[PDB]
DNA sequence: GGCCCCCCCGGC
């Protein structure tokens, strides 16, 4: 890095140096540590969604295991790396087979996101694997499971990241506000961790976003007007209110209000029409092809939207079919 | 194999098959007494449909099972036959005519044969089933048509999954290289189609056509290029309007006089040619495009061979100009 | 200059002169004293301004000297292959940061990084993309990357995930009036009241094409030397918009019911080169808007007129797919 | 030569039909140092080459029109040596990337940031030997362009504005992305009336000196090119030269082969609907397909001959239009044409 | 009719051999003057112009000027199957579609005469005429060849500077940045690795990895080269030969920043 | 300027990047008043090249503080062999530098050749991984060495050291064969380069794999004679004394099992 | 020993 960590963005300068800081997985947290306090640390493969913390528990973990010089004894490969059947037979099965140089210890191997290796290598590191258990582990981290052969799954123990829990996005929210001196207003916390969706660079973004938005840090509390004015998001009562206006008023009505409230802040359809769908979702209907009608016409909605097109006629064929949808309720 | 392609007739061509059920019995009756294992006669055929013609598997697998079991009767063929079936990949033609039947697809075929037994026939060779499905999905006797149901409307359906076949096929070979959409492309092109006009064969199974017709189509839009950057400089549209429009007029003016005139019309072709930048060849090429009530192969070939031979001479007399250089 | 386009000439040199994308450029600009830019991924419409606001957010950052230094630019017109992504941007990712001259540390912040600009990064495969994610990660202390996309979703949910989002909102005649206006009186063209609302509402969020249509204008008055100011019927006939007795003549006729008829007159239609998409929307406005229709025909005419839509986004063939849309419109 | 080639208009000044489009391109070009990108669209034979050839020769001088072809080689990442034929000029370049199929882009990025990177050597009409203006680059048949190939253009159009400026022709805008429509200038090309059409072969007709003893017979050729040009001068020199250079009342309109072919086909699927007639029907479309007739133009002539029969009724016409619709998506979006259009005809059968 | 009797074939194969990657359609027009040569680049960005005077050939004459569009890759074809030491000579006819070239040798057993076709090349008028460039200097090649290939593997330009007691050769790229100064130099024992330099104004002009490496790969026909530069026109390389000259007007590349 | 080494041949530098180019591929250079530090680890993480060079070595030789430089060994040997094998080589850095810069000045004639090397951002340590007390020591010349590990990398590609009483033993087992040398300790008074020296104080025996000591032995051309250090629970360590410095070669054994 | 080039799979 260049000068100091307050240059860094929020995402890489709240990056957990020790296991304790990694919040949200508290089994995976104690059991890797009593794996590494008695000695049975066996092959670990860290299967989860983006933003949970693979990547941090791991290092982590490392660095608890081996301490400050834990970068030249431990080998990590990602895909950013080549990664193929040369560099598993050459240097891989060489960093497993050999002792260790600074000091003693154990071989350890990071392959972070391996889904994206070829099949001959996979294939190719189960005899690796098998063969030099007694001085190496293998960690491997992944975020898609179908992208590894079943030979590599069945010869890893494997551990799966939750997306994070309200209560530890609410913690690392309050440290981040220790540490920056910002005030965050409820309903303001509440809209971050409703539209994070367990994601906590999501988090650490929007807030570093927000705190560059307000005039002066110091004095100024971020709300949900701000929130929602950084993101673009919609508001939970613009929602309403269009949602309203379809399901009772006539057309131009509708049609009217839906552009009014579009162009008011320069809201986009998508959005509209996701938070259109978690609030049906709730809904009791009476009927089920009603639902069935809803969710294919607003998955077909989105596909052409993620297409491009016009978005008038988008927004029309939306309100189209809501309306169609809820008249099977009669 | 196409690799034996050049030992077509250099060599005297010995075919071997495969033994049958009773020209072997003395054989393995003799390796039985010898081993001192009894092989019970009436069972020693299925070895064979189990082994399909190969000696040394069946020999190899009398050698294993008399290990421990002594005894080779009815109580244990079953059990042996379906641990040691041998599993071949079917050829195209082979794989054609399994998935256009409509037993499999009947309620007792299907628990036999299963959807993934399909997927794998399919996979058995996933470059050539989906043009031997679309090739002789025509030419069937359907027995599993839905009451009511005719045969054209499970042509149709046929064909608009193998349209959709198509459309997932363009996309797995993109820039992305999805590959992993292969087993949809398994029930798109080969199983759902099939499925509709399964039944018995109205006709020997005939190897797909289209490579043949894309090649021939690659062809002529090669000449047809050719002569367009040919006839660039004179013309004022693409190849497509080349061929669609200017094609006519042209045979118009490079044909139909010499049918009228005989060998008189030579120098008004040869002043075409010189205007229009073109070549004997490009005026093979030209004649060869037409089409339909158009066709101009018998209108050449009546043409007398001494106005052939005139215009050859008047062509190769005298100079011409050249449009492009170096090509 | 005077040997530009309009376009172009007037593209934005600093961060002040964008004028609907505050919600961004506000934080870029608190960005320039915070110094701690994060990695940003510029998505929206086409024509709002992406590209021009990454240009001057690294000029501010940098100066006109550090520019060329400091910044790697990679577009849809260079191969950005997994090989490429793995070996060139790696290295320069890696490498050290240039040395700022005293002038440069005087007179301009210098942040101490450099930026990485991957535009229409859309293009890009997933392969390709993959190997993206620990590079930013590992060397975000001394690079930055800027994502710059017109369609969110084929970016990969790990870049996203670590780039955070900046939308680009539509431009309109309610915000981005002004520009257009101050570009007007900049080229002393003379517009009636209302020109370039008219002009900004067929543009539909795309300020380029508006400014392309008034440069146009411009040049016919120029060509006419009368003097007279700038009408919206000629603005309407330069943007190919459909003339509203046409309009009503289809209507007529999808009301007739007739299909020989409607044939005949699409026939004759699509001779006078109007494109599909036009024609469709203004087809969806007149029958949306107007009142004398039930809530039936609505609903079914919205969802039809949205597959026409959706089928003309791929690349079809107008005539068949406009005669499809009409012969169903009449038979609602 | 033939009359369809030399009778065409070589300025702006000698055009005969849409005035006022050639009066928007005289304002184009009346300062042309900052002319924008250019898009023109329209129907096919119309003159939007020939209007674009025009408008060139109005910005440089008369040299436009002295063209050379010339060879270039490119190299895809598997070492493939592929040829393009150059259509160049000393004032303007001419280009149709789409002849390389999907190495189309290759063109964009290589051989156009080419020309557009640097400069030239102009040692006519310049005192240094450098040029001093920009360079116009043709695009033929911009919608037959691959996806990527836009997408790179989309920044060459751009950063090399003054340097290099793109006029590009094409029949259609669907294809086209939108950001290449937002980059470009987009003109509309609406096709010549039927009196234009029918000046225009009177003109030719006196000029070289046939017989006509009506002009309504050039009308009738005007009523059998529906709009386009080049297929109404094309048919009256085979009707001139069919009928020793004297044209009759009786004389009957030439039709091409493919459209009797399919034509053809419309009979016979119309009359035979069975299993069997759709062997034949794929018969009929290898055939067609075989000899360069592009398998939109077969679905949409087969399409539109369908809807004309006098026996079918409304809805079967409306099955078949929608049919139609469904598998003109399937053909763009697919790669074996025979595979939609087999599928079409099946549906279309079916359907009556 | 016409006759170019060389002192050395060699001399004629290392000439074709100069300009024959840059331009493959060449007229060359045969005067009793000469032999005279200009070619557009097929991108319109390069003029590989030519010229060998009477004096160079060992025995030249011609009756009326004839301009021949004879293939450069033919012409290759040809002299690499000829020996080393030879007097070629180019002889032709009223009406000629191919020229008789007899590979004459001072022994009467070692001759490769051979015949080459001749091509319709059209020819336009162009002009050289002579602008004011600011600096024009000739040195050696084979520091032309260790600088090119030098700085070739390390960027794509070859920036060329021409200051007062100072040639400087520039290249940066994503390795780095190389710049290699050469300075008048003479050597009383060895003239061959001198400069001969005369500027105006200064001049620095961008130029291309790809143009100048292909430059000087048919740098073995000179041992010295020539530079001129000026600021508005296009900048050009030359190649001495025995009685004339073998020129390449190379554009110089746009400035988007300037 | 700030950091200025001048060489009195270029050819010296050169020879010292050569002998381990091929080993490793990112190098840090670390530049004090003392002299030049560095130490490089392959991708493998089983080899690593530390190489001291004193101001000796240097003609003139001017650090006002210290300077660490991240660069990558292919680009600076290609930019090594841009330059000539006769002219004289200066490193020059800068305060904070971003790129470092080589000098090479022709006595003879008047050209410079100035090459710019963008810098890198490599943040390690060195940690100065030595043993106090190595179980055994050993020198001899480098051309045996070099003979020994080439004839036996042609049987096996690992090798196996055996210190013991008065003898060491290298042995090779592979699948044509086996090969074994045995070589006791001895003294020339005559051609003292061609002795070899041992001293021991517990018996060692160490496996090692072939294709890195083949790497290591390409430092012959740099010394005439080689020590091998070997020591149980530690990496075995194999140098190669220079004119003013040295370079050394860090190896850790494969495991047993 | 190192490029450079050509042929061939790619799902479970
Ligand atoms: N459990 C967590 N506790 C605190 N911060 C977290 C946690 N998880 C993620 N983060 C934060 O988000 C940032 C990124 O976390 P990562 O370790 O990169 O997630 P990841 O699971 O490795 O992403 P993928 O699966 O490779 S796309 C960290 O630097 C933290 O600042
Ligand atoms: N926010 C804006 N403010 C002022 N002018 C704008 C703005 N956005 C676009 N323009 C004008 O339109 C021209 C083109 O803007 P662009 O930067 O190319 O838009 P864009 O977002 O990059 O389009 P895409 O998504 O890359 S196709 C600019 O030179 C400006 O003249
Ligand atoms: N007399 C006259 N003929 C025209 C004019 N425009 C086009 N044409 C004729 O119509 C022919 C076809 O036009 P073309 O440029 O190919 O249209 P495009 O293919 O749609 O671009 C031309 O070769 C001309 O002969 C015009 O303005 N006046
Ligand atoms: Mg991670
Ligand atoms: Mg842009």
């Amino acid at each position: 890095e260049k000068r100091s960590k307050e240059n860094l963005p929020w995402v890489e300068k709240y990056r957990p140096e020790t296991l304790d800081e990694v919040y949200g997985q508290n089994e995976v947290i104690t059991t890797v540590r009593k794996f590494v306090d008695e000695g049975k640390l066996p092959h670990l493969l860290f299967y989860g969604p983006p933003g949970t913390g693979k990547t941090s528990t791991i290092v982590a973990l490392a660095r608890e295991i081996y301490g400050k010089n834990y970068s030249n004894m431990v080998l990590e490969l990602n895909a950013s790396d080549d990664r193929g059947i040369d560099v598993v037979r050459n240097q891989i099965k060489d960093f497993a087979s050999t002792r260790q140089i600074f000091s003693k210890g154990f071989k350890l191997i990071i392959l972070d996101e391996a889904d994206a290796m070829t099949n001959a290598a996979q294939n190719a590191l189960r005899r690796v694997i098998e063969r030099y258990t007694k001085n190496t582990r293998f960690c491997v981290l992944a975020n898609y499971a179908h992208k590894l052969t079943p030979a590599l799954l069945s010869r890893c123990t494997r551990f799966r990241f939750q997306p994070l829990p309200q209560e530890a996005i609410e913690r690392r929210i309050a440290n981040v506000l220790v540490h920056e001196k910002l005030k965050l207003s409820p309903n303001a916390e509440k809209a971050l961790i409703e539209l994070s969706n367990g994601d906590m660079r999501r988090v650490l973004n929007v807030l570093q976003s927000c705190k560059a938005t307000l005039d002066n840090p110091d004095e100024d509390e971020i709300s949900d007007d701000v929130i929602y004015e950084c993101c673009g998001a919609p508001r939970p009562s613009d929602l309403k209110a269009v949602l309203k206006s379809i399901l009772e008023d006539d057309w131009g009505t509708a049609h009217y209000t839906l552009n009014k409230v579009r162009s008011a802040k320069g809201l986009a359809l998508i959005d509209l029409i996701e938070g259109i769908v978690k609030i049906l979702e709730d809904y009791e209907l009476q009927n089920e092809e009603t639902r069935v009608h809803l969710l294919t016409k607003l998955a077909d909605i989105e596909y052409s939207i993620s297409k491009g097109g016009n978005d008038q006629i988008q927004g029309s064929a939306v309100i189209g079919a809501i309306k169609a949808s809820f008249e099977n309720e009669t | 194999l196409p690799k034996m392609r050049p030992f077509d007739r250099v060599c005297l061509d010995i075919q071997f098959r495969r033994p049958d059920a009773n020209s072997i019995k003395s054989r393995l009756m003799t390796i039985a007494i010898r081993e001192k294992f009894k092989l019970d006669p009436n069972v020693i055929d299925r070895l064979i449909q189990t082994t399909r013609g190969d000696i040394r598997q069946v020999i190899n697998l009398l050698s294993t099972i008399s290990t421990t079991t002594k005894t080779i009767n009815h109580e244990n063929i079953n059990e042996i036959s379906k641990a040691w079936e041998k599993n071949i990949a079917l050829k195209p033609f082979d794989i054609a005519h399994k998935m256009l039947d409509g037993q499999i697809y009947s309620d007792i075929g299907s628990r036999n044969f299963t959807l993934n037994d399909k997927i794998a026939l399919y996979f058995d060779d996933f470059d050539f089933t989906p043009l031997m499905i679309q090739e002789n999905y025509l030419s069937t006797r359907p027995s599993v048509l839905k009451p009511g149901q005719s045969h054209l409307e499970a042509v149709a359906e046929a064909a608009n999954c193998i349209s959709l076949g198509d459309i997932v096929e363009k996309k797995i070979r993109s820039s992305e290289q999805l590959w992993s959409l292969l087993p949809l492309h398994a029930v798109l092109s080969s199983v759902y189609p099939a499925s509709k006009v399964a039944g018995h064969m109205a006709g020997r199974i005939n190897f797909t056509a289209w490579l043949g017709q894309n090649s021939k189509s690659a062809k002529y839009y090669r000449l047809l290029q050719e002569i367009h950057y040919h006839t660039r400089l004179g013309t004022s549209t693409d190849k497509i309007g080349l061929r669609l429009d200017y094609l006519p007029t042209f045979r118009k003016r490079l044909l139909d006089p010499f049918l009228k005139q005989g060998a008189d019309a030579i120098s008004s072709v040869i002043e075409v040619m010189d205007d229009y930048y073109l070549t004997k060849e490009d005026w093979d090429s030209i004649m060869e495009f037409f089409v339909g009530p158009d066709v101009t192969t018998a209108i050449i070939k009546k043409i007398p061979a001494t106005v052939k031979s005139g215009f050859t001479r008047k062509y190769n007399s005298m100079t011409h100009p050249v449009a492009i250089y170096r090509t | 200059l005077a040997q530009q386009p309009w376009v172009e000439k007037y593209r934005p040199k600093n961060l002040d002169e964008v004028t609907a994308q505050d919600h961004a450029v506000t934080v870029l600009k608190k960005t320039l004293k915070s110094a701690n830019l994060p990695h940003m991924l510029f998505y929206g419409p086409p024509g709002t301004g992406k590209t021009s606001t990454i240009l001057a957010l690294t000029k501010e950052l940098y100066g006109p000297d550090l520019m060329k230094s400091r910044i790697l630019e990679l577009n849809a017109s260079d191969e950005r292959g997994i090989s490429i992504v793995r070996e060139k941007v790696k290295n320069f990712a890696r490498l050290t940061v240039s040395k700022p001259s005293k002038h440069d540390l005087e007179n301009y912040p210098c942040p101490p990084y450099k930026i990485i600009i991957l535009d229409e990064a859309d293009s890009m495969t997933a392969d390709a993309q993959s190997a993206l994610r620990r590079t930013m990660e590992t060397y975000s202390g001394v690079t930055r990357f800027c994502l710059i996309c017109n369609y969110v979703t084929r970016i990969i949910d790990p870049l996203a995930s670590r780039c955070s989002k900046f939308r680009f909102k539509a431009l309109d005649a309610s915000n981005a009036i002004d520009r257009l206006r101050f570009i007007s009186e900049q080229e002393n063209v003379k517009c009636d009241d209302g020109v370039l609302e008219r002009i900004l509402d067929i543009s539909a969020g795309d300020l380029r094409r508006g400014i392309t249509l008034l440069q146009s204008a411009s040049k016919g008055a120029q060509y006419l030397g009368d003097g007279k100011n700038i009408t919206s019927t000629q603005v309407e006939e330069l943007a190919g918009v459909v003339p509203h007795d046409i309009l009503i003549e289809i209507v007529e006729k999808v009301k007739s019911g007739d299909f020989d008829e409607i044939k005949k007159y699409v026939n004759t239609f699509m001779k006078s080169g109007w494109s599909a998409a036009s024609v469709v929307n203004q087809l969806h406005e007149y029958y949306i808007t107007n009142d004398n229709f039930d809530t039936n025909f609505k609903n079914q005419i919205s969802w039809l007129l949205f597959t026409t839509d959706s089928r003309l986004n791929n690349g079809t063939n107008e005539h068949i797919q406009l005669l499809n849309l009409l012969v169903k419109i009449s038979q609602l | 030569s033939l009359w369809v080639d030399k009778y065409r208009p070589k300025s702006l000044n000698a055009l005969s039909h849409n005035e006022e489009l050639t009066n928007f391109l005289k304002s184009l070009s009346d300062q042309p140092r900052d002319l924008p990108h250019l898009l023109l669209y329209g129907p096919n034979g119309t003159g939007k080459k020939t209007r674009c050839m025009a408008l060139l020769e109005s910005i440089f001088g008369p040299g436009v029109y002295r063209l050379k072809i010339d060879v270039r080689q490119f190299v895809t990442a598997s070492n493939r040596k592929l040829e393009l034929n150059v259509v160049s000029s000393p004032y303007h370049l001419e280009i149709t990337p789409s002849d390389m199929g999907n190495n189309d882009r290759i063109v964009i990025q290589e051989l156009l940031k080419e020309v557009a990177q640097m400069e030239q050597v102009d040692f006519q009409d310049s005192k240094d030997g450098l040029a001093h203006r920009y360079k116009c680059v043709i695009i033929n048949e911009a919608n037959s362009l691959t996806k990527d190939a836009q997408a790179a253009l989309r920044r060459t159009m751009e950063k090399y504005s003054k340097n290099i400026r793109l006029i590009m022709v094409c029949d259609s805008m669907s294809p086209i992305i939108a950001p290449i429509k937002s980059r470009c200038l987009l003109i509309r090309c609406p096709a010549p009336s039927d009196s234009e059409i029918s000046t225009i072969l009177s003109d030719v007709v006196t000029n070289e000196r046939i017989q006509l003893e009506t002009k309504d017979i050039l009308k009738r050729i005007a009523q059998a090119s529906n709009g386009n040009l080049r297929v109404s001068l094309l048919m009256l020199e085979s009707m001139a030269l069919n009928n020793e250079l004297a044209l009759k009342s009786s004389s009957p309109i030439i039709k091409p082969d493919w459209i009797i072919v399919i034509h053809k086909l419309t009979r016979k699927i119309v009359k035979e609907r069975s299993v069997n007639s759709l062997i034949e029907c794929r018969a009929v479309l290898y055939d067609l397909l075989a000899h360069c007739i592009p398998a939109n133009i077969i679905l949409k002539e087969l399409t539109f001959s369908l809807l004309d029969v006098e026996t079918l009724n409304t809805t079967n016409k409306s099955s078949i239009i929608e049919y139609s619709s469904v598998f003109d998506e399937r053909l763009s979006l697919g790669n074996k044409a025979i595979f939609h259009l087999e599928g079409f005809i099946a549906k279309v059968m079916c359907c009556l | 009719m016409l006759e170019a009797k060389f002192e050395e074939a060699s001399l004629f194969k290392r000439i074709i051999d100069g300009f024959k990657d840059c331009v493959q359609l060449v007229n060359f027009q045969c005067k009793e003057d000469g032999i005279i040569a200009q070619a557009v680049d097929d991108s319109r960005v390069l003029l590989v112009s030519l010229e060998i005077g009477v004096e160079a050939f060992q025995e030249y004459r011609c009756d009326h000027p004839v301009t021949l569009g004879m293939d450069l890759t033919s012409l290759s074809k040809i002299l690499r199957c000829g020996n080393n030491t030879d007097t070629l000579t180019l002889i032709a006819d009223n009406t000629p579609d191919s020229i008789i070239l007899l590979f004459e040798d001072t022994k009467k057993d070692r001759i490769a005469e051979y015949s080459l076709k001749l091509m319709d090349i059209d020819a336009d008028f162009l002009k050289i005429e002579e602008l004011q460039y600011d600096s024009t200097l000739s040195l050696p090649s084979s520091e032309f060849s260790k600088i090119v290939r030098d700085l070739s593997q390390l960027s794509d330009s070859i920036n060329i500077m021409i200051t007062k007691e100072t040639i400087k050769f520039v290249a940066d790229g994503d390795i780095g940045s190389g710049s290699v100064i050469i300075k008048p130099f003479v050597d009383m024992e060895h003239p061959e690795t001198s400069i001969k330099l005369e500027m105006d104004q200064p001049v620095d002009l961008t130029f291309g990895a790809k143009y100048l490496l292909d430059i000087i790969k048919g740098s073995s026909l000179s041992d010295r080269v020539g530079i001129r530069l000026s600021s508005e026109a296009p900048a050009l390389f030359q190649f001495d030969l025995k009685s004339g000259f073998l020129q390449f007007f190379l554009a110089p590349k746009f400035n988007d920043e300037e």
